[PDB]
């Protein structure tokens, strides 16, 4: 837990689920504190015989035949019971934490609910997620078609890195903008991305940027599933998830299918949504999220 | 051509156990050799005074 | 910076065979060596004896 | 402030070693002997140191020193009989504390042991050497029956023989050189018994029951002071009443004659605390044998950690063993008395005979009494 | 001695470290025969034949 | 379906030549993405301490603006597309490479020829860059791993340019002027030292056809005819130690000299670093890890971490070992380290080295998987060997080596060697040279 | 584990005293001095232990004695003026170091 939290986007992370969930999606990652020490090995293996069971695995090979990966599964992969315990549905709350820890750098994320996983629309929000900027593209960068970097840019001399943060889970979504920046200039920065987002709602985009974002996000999952252990995460996400395999080719034409005024729907459900927002820092020029 | 040293340490100066070897089989012939060295510069030094220089004469 | 930093020279302290930085090592290593090892080797004897 | 007991340096090492040492709280008077042991040490040095301010090793003057030690100086034969007796007393308590390691299983202190059988042989060359000192008739034939069987080894024996004696025969160098040897030897004794020490306070005294006595222990003052206080006014008063009443009841009266080398004695002997290894030593008859023999009998102690086949560590829960420690005791108390007879019938077959159990009961029936035993508790 | 040490690594231990124990044993040997002057030894060495030893 | 065919089964680099010398390589597999490379041959051993940020500074300025892409554009219609646009500097390499899609293969290839050869370097740009490069090198002086490695480069090349960095020292990039970088440009970006590599959907035809449309006609002449040599480096067997009492933890690198990228006997001794391994705090093995270093540095609780490295420079390289720790345990650590080289010099068995030959082979394997990793091992086999060479070629190097020529390579790059030691951190407790040097042999061998 | 210089009991305090002692870098050869006094009382006490091999400590035969040690003993004349020298050169050692400490400002300890 102590190389994880080293560095402060995943306190952040942690602290937005935190802030966003009421029960069954804000459980911390890692263990908390008052837990060490307390973690006894019947609940381990009531956690085990509970949710480890037959109908929520899937076995997923590269490089092995169907009928020896199919003759360990019933030879181990039968004992188990069923679908074991159901969840809690993720219901959402919204709010702030702010963790004054005197850093130089201010990190602060301010989300709201979206989509999820299956629904069409989290895919216009993965293409609005593209259509503000969800990394570099070059090592060393300007990012000129990112529109947070464009508005941000213009009114900051001082450092800064601006993206659209984007997670959906199987129940639930969580769409908004991450901003790191400094502490003086805490409150411009949040703004002036947080007024983009707000101009891309009022329907204030260009079909070529819609174009270049989806091909954005068509490259960066041709390239996440390149690799043999980005390729076997997506089927075995695909099987948990959906039960089937869908091919690159489908995944890409789901993709295109998007409409740009489906973009401007999920940017207006994000600026009307309830904001949900955690920072870090020297926040004494953070803005709150009724000074928004 | 290697040098000197550089045939003494590939051969025996490279392993402890073989550096002791050549220690103790120089310690046999550098115990010879000095003693016969020293013994003829003393015995040069001292041509006539020792007992061995002149003992031919009373062994009759 | 941790690059302005540099090695001063040596070249009043290194021996001849080591003195060219423009030519490799280990063709020579073995005669320095041989050499230290042979002073200490008649170092031992001379305890020895 | 500052506690100056524990933080000053010379102050440091005596608390950590007697004041505040973690002793357990049931060990009982055995455990007593070997602080005894220092004490002899200690007054076996101070009797020495007052034997050596009047003697003189000369051959022509040994014996005459000796008896104007016991006549002419003041209170000389006081010191001279509470050494000889201290000596005997020394060897009471090295054996009693040789035979509490054995029995309480404490020989797993393999370090402290092998310091321990180190001691044991310094001791035994100290002793035998100070017993040639007086230059008596038994002294000299001790001596050159000791040294002639030690000519034994092959190639060797003869030339170290020779080497040892400084001449063809025990002469003045003999007695000169042991006078030396015998002096400086009880030094290096007390500094391999800082030695050992050292090697027992890295993990603690055994108790009686061979169990870890961690959860009950005790500060060592005042407790074990006060009680090897008291064994050392018990050992005082056993060593006063040897000395001052019955001066010669464990001496020899043939060293009270000077040393004739024409004259051999008609049955020769070392002092009693050799004797049963005397009787090892002629058990064989083969003089490398019997060489050997002794050797091992007193090497034994060494091997006896590697013997050790019981999952408990003392015999206080280990009757058969019990049983073997007591006859092996016992026939040790019988080479005792063999080492002091003739050689003929039937001493020389009860020797061979308490020889060959004595290192029967050592190497071969102990563990395999331990494996039975380990059987009957559900173990093995 | 013991059955801990029985197996093909540790034989092959053996392998590796029996010259080198043999090379320490001629060390030995020849310190020996150095230190005690072994006249039966060093009366086949054609140097030192002339020390009488 | 065995390891050796499957290794067989693996598809064969295809090479050409052009006119002007460039080689242009590829390897096709069905994936539909790609990445199109550019690796030259020129690094801060070529630099001769006047332009030593030179490499660095112009890979910070290649991506800025060219003369038919001026500023900002050829960042818009690289990632109009999506392709991501990368490059890095080594002390012997430079690469620019291009991660995109198979159907957007033919404007790649013609932007990396944009970006080699018709680079514009603006002065307002220049120090813009060099106000970057001045707080990156602020930024990496608090990366204590960096410090050391630059400091063992420092202390075991002395007098030598392998010695000095990439990045080159500050007041070099205090004073580059545009003409030093031209200069650097006209006389290390020649067409016999570049090699275009592809991997993934790539035909090779079609690369070489572009390639002889936007590559061709470039360089192939020095101009003075000044001819430019790479003279060997000296190693030096030394030590720099930069105490600094205030830091938490301590790095401390030790390494001897390597044999170069040429020589086989790197093969046998990555199986021999494969037997030490490597190991970090996160690691869930414990103390029944079968690299008997970290089992002890669990068992004691000595490092943080530790790591064993095989750097190959042309004929020369560092071989050794980097570990990071408290100051309490430095002493310790290195004691354990040593012991382990002169075990792998004295009594290494065959069980331990099949452990070694398994995990090189399963950490090569792994390497080679992503278009990336395989059109970088393709730059740098044609840079460094003048080939590829293929998998089954090193399955059958590594199926060579036995426990004998692991215990003579490492008794012959290893044994009773002077040693080049960095330390940072608390490093009192880190022992004299004296110490180490006599910790490199055993008296009991 | 296998660091035994720094765990067995016995050879940590040599280690302690010999190996990994920390001592100033910069101290001249008078600091030598000492070390020489323990060899040389290591010295004398050999050859006293020899010398004690064969003298007599009586008034009628001590002076016998050491004539007998100096002509007939092998060596023995080399083992006596080793004792005599050495006992000279052990008060000019013990001088040399007083003198140090008092010049050094050693007396402090
Ligand atoms: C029998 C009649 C008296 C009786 O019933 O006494 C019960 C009493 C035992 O009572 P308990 O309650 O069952 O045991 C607790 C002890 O009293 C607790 O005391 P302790 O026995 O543990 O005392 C420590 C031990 C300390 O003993 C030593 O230190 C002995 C040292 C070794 C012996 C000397 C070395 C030389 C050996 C040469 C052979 O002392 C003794 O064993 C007795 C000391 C007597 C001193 C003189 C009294 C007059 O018996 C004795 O103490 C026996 C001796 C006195 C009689
Ligand atoms: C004499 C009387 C001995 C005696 O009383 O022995 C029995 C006693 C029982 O003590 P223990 O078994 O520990 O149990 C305590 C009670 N439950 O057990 C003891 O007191 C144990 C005594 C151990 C030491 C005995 C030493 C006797 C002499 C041995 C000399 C030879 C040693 C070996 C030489 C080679
Ligand atoms: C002795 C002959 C002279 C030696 C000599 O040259 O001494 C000079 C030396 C200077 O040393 P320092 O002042 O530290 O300067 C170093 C800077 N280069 O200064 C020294 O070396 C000073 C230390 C000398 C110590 C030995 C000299 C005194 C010996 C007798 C002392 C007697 C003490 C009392 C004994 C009876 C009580
Ligand atoms: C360093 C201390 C010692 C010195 C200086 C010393 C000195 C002497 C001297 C001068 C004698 C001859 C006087 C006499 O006949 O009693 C003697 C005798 C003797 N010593 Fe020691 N001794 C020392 C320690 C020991 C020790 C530790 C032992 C026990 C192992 C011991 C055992 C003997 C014996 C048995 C005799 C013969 C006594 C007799 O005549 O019956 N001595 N010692
Ligand atoms: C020179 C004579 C000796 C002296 C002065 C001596 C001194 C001591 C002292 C002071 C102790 C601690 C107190 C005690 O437990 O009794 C002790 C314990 C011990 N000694 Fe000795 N000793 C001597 C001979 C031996 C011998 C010959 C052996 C080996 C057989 C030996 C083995 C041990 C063992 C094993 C202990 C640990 C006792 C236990 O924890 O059970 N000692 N010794
Ligand atoms: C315990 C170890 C020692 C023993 C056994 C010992 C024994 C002797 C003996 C037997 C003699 C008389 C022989 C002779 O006259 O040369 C002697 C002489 C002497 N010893 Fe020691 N000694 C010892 C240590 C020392 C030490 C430490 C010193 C002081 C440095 C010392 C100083 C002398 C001197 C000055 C003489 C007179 C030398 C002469 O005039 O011939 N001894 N010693």
């Amino acid at each position: 837990k102590a190389v994880a939290f080293q560095n402060s986007q995943t306190r952040i992370i942690e602290n937005l689920h935190d802030v966003a969930y009421k029960n069954a999606l804000a459980n911390p990652l890692y263990c908390p504190d008052y837990r060490m020490g307390k973690i006894t090995s019947e609940e381990l293996h009531y956690f085990v015989q509970n949710h480890f069971t037959s109908a929520r695995m899937a076995l997923v090979g590269l490089g092995v035949s169907h009928s020896v990966l199919k003759q360990v599964a019933e030879q181990f992969l039968n004992m188990r019971g069923g679908l074991g315990l159901a969840g809690a549905k993720a219901k959402y709350r919204g709010g702030e934490i702010r963790e004054q820890n005197g850093d130089n750098l201010v990190h602060a994320a301010i989300v709201a609910e979206s989509a999820a996983i299956g629904n069409a629309e989290a895919n216009a929000f993965s293409v609005l997620q593209h259509l503000l900027g969800a990394g570099p593209h070059i090592k060393r960068g300007n990012n000129t078609t990112s529109l947070l970097s464009q508005s941000v840019a213009k009114g900051s001399h001082q450092p800064f890195d601006v993206s659209a943060f984007n997670a959906s889970y199987s129940d639930s979504g969580l769409f908004g903008i991450y901003t790191i920046s400094q502490a003086a200039a805490a409150g411009e920065v949040i703004n002036a991305a947080y007024n983009q987002v707000k101009a891309v709602a009022q329907g204030n985009l260009s079909s070529a940027d819609v174009q270049a974002a989806k091909n954005k996000l068509k490259a960066g999952y041709l390239m996440s599933v390149e690799t043999s252990e980005g390729f076997l995460s997506e089927i075995g996400s695909q099987a948990l998830a959906a039960g089937s395999y869908m091919p690159p080719s489908t995944v890409l034409q789901q993709i295109d299918s998007v409409a740009d005024a489906d973009v401007v729907k999920a940017a207006k459900k994000f600026v009307s949504g309830k904001k949900s927002m955690a920072a870090s820092g020297n926040l004494g020029h953070t803005p709150f999220l009724d000074e928004l | 051509s290697p040098t000197i040293p550089s045939r003494l340490y590939s051969l025996l100066f490279r392993r402890t156990s073989t550096f002791a070897l050549t220690i103790a089989v120089g310690a046999l012939f550098f115990e010879r050799a000095f003693d016969q060295g020293a013994d003829a510069i003393y015995e040069h030094i001292n041509e006539g005074k020792l007992w061995k220089h002149i003992k031919h004469k009373y062994e009759n | 910076s941790h690059t302005d930093v540099k090695v001063p020279d040596f070249s009043d302290y290194r021996r001849a065979e080591v003195l060219d930085s423009t030519k490799s090592s280990k063709e020579s290593s073995e005669a320095r060596k041989g050499f230290s090892y042979l002073v200490t080797a008649t170092t031992t004897v001379g305890v020895a004896y | 402030m500052t506690n100056m007991r524990k933080t000053h340096p010379l102050f440091k090492i005596i608390n950590h070693s007697f004041i505040d040492l973690p002793a357990p709280s049931n060990i009982s008077s055995w455990w007593n002997f070997g602080s005894l042991l220092g004490v002899c040490l200690m007054v076996q040095i101070i009797t020495g140191l007052f034997l050596a301010m009047h003697y003189t090793s000369d051959t022509m003057t040994a014996f005459s020193s000796v008896t104007h030690i016991c006549r002419d100086v003041n209170y000389g034969w006081l010191i001279r009989y509470m050494h000889a007796n201290g000596a005997s007393m020394f060897f009471i308590c090295l054996f009693l504390h040789v035979g509490r390691g054995l029995y309480y299983g404490s020989y797993t202190f393999m370090e402290t042991w092998n310091i321990g059988v180190l001691l044991l042989f310094a001791v035994m060359a100290t002793a035998f050497m100070g017993y040639v000192l007086p230059w008596g008739q038994m002294s000299f034939w001790g001596a050159t029956v000791i040294t002639n069987l030690l000519s034994a080894i092959p190639y060797i024996g003869t030339t170290l023989v020779e080497w040892i004696w400084g001449g063809f025969s025990v002469d003045k160098a003999t007695l000169t050189r042991f006078f030396a040897f015998h002096f400086i030897l009880p030094f290096i004794i007390a500094a391999l018994a800082i030695v050992h020490l050292l090697f027992l306070h890295e993990t603690g005294s055994n108790n009686p029951t061979g169990l870890n006595s961690d959860a009950d222990k005790i500060p060592f003052h005042p407790y074990y002071t006060i009680k090897d206080i008291l064994g050392i006014l018990i050992m005082f008063l056993i060593l006063m009443t040897l000395v001052l009443f019955f001066p010669d009841m464990l001496g020899d009266p043939d060293n009270y004659m000077p040393a004739n080398p024409l004259n051999t004695p008609p049955h020769i002997k070392p002092e009693w605390y050799f004797l049963f290894a005397y009787a090892i030593l002629r058990s064989i008859p083969n003089k490398l044998g019997g060489v050997l023999a002794l050797i091992l009998s007193i090497l034994i102690l060494a091997l006896m950690p590697f013997l050790h086949t019981s999952k408990q560590r003392s015999l206080m829960f280990r009757p058969i063993t019990q049983i073997l420690y007591w006859i092996l005791v016992a026939n040790l108390l019988i080479l005792t008395w063999i080492g002091g007879q003739p050689v003929e019938h039937p001493f020389i077959i009860i020797g061979q005979l308490a020889s060959i159990s004595y290192f029967s009961i050592i190497l071969i029936l102990m563990p395999i009494s331990g494996i039975i035993e380990d059987k009957m508790l559900k173990l093995y | 001695m013991l059955s801990r040490f029985l197996g093909p690594r540790y034989r092959e231990l053996a392998r590796n470290w029996i010259p080198t124990a043999g090379m320490w044993g001629t060390v030995g040997a020849v310190g020996l025969v150095w230190a005690t002057d072994w006249r039966l030894i060093l009366d086949w060495v054609p140097y030192i034949n002339g020390k009488f030893k | 379906a065995t390891f050796a065919q499957a290794l067989q089964s693996v598809p064969e680099t295809q090479v050409s030549i052009l006119d002007n010398g460039l080689r242009v390589a590829s390897e096709q597999s069905s994936h539909a993405t790609c990445t199109v490379g550019v690796w030259i041959d020129a690094g801060s051993r070529y630099e001769t301490e006047k332009n030593n940020g030179a490499g660095y500074f112009l890979e910070h300025l290649a991506f800025k603006g060219t003369k038919n892409r001026p500023g900002n554009a050829l960042e818009k219609e690289v990632e109009s597309i999506g392709a991501h646009l990368n490059a890095y500097s080594t002390r012997e390499h430079t690469a620019y490479l291009i991660k995109a899609l198979s159907k957007d293969l033919p404007k790649v290839v013609e932007l990396l020829a944009d970006i080699v050869q018709n680079s514009s370097l603006e002065d307002s740009q220049i120090e813009k860059e060099r106000d970057v490069i001045l707080r990156e090198m602020q930024e990496n002086d608090a990366s204590m791993q960096n410090v050391v490695f630059d400091y063992l480069h420092a202390t075991a090349f002395q007098g030598t340019p392998l010695a000095q960095a990439v990045e080159g020292p500050s007041e070099n990039v205090r004073r580059l002027s545009r003409t030093d970088l031209t200069d650097y440009l006209n006389r290390h970006y020649k067409a016999p030292r570049m090699v275009l590599a592809a991997a993934g959907g790539v035909e090779h035809q079609q690369l070489l056809d572009l390639a002889q449309k936007h590559l061709s006609s470039v360089s192939r002449v020095y101009e003075e005819d000044a001819v430019p040599g790479l003279t060997p480096c000296r190693f030096t067997g030394s030590e720099i130690r930069h105490r600094d009492d205030a830091l938490p933890l301590a790095h401390v690198a030790i390494a001897v000299e390597g044999p170069g990228w040429a020589n086989p006997d790197n093969v046998t001794l990555q199986v021999a670093n494969a037997i030490i391994g490597h190991y970090d705090c996160t690691y869930g093995g414990g103390v029944h890890l079968s690299s008997p270093l970290a089992s002890v540095a669990v068992a004691n609780k000595l490092c943080q971490s530790f790591q064993t490295f095989n750097i190959s420079y042309s004929d020369t390289g560092l071989l050794g070992a980097h570990f990071v720790c408290d100051a309490m345990s430095i002493d310790d650590m290195v004691f354990f380290l040593q012991g382990q080289w002169m075990r792998l010099c004295t009594s290494a068995t065959e069980s331990e080295v099949t452990r070694g030959k398994n995990i090189l082979r399963n950490a090569l394997v792994s390497h080679l998987d992503g278009t990336t990793p395989v059109c970088e091992d393709i730059g740098r086999s044609l840079l460094t060997y003048g080939r590829r060479i293929p998998l089954a070629e090193w399955e059958s190097r590594i199926q060579e080596v036995d426990a004998q020529m692991l215990r003579d390579i490492c008794s012959k790059y290893f044994y009773d060697q002077c040693p080049a030691v960095a330390g940072y951190g608390p490093i009192e407790q880190l022992p004299d040279y004296n110490r180490i040097r006599s910790g490199m042999f055993w008296l009991r061998f």
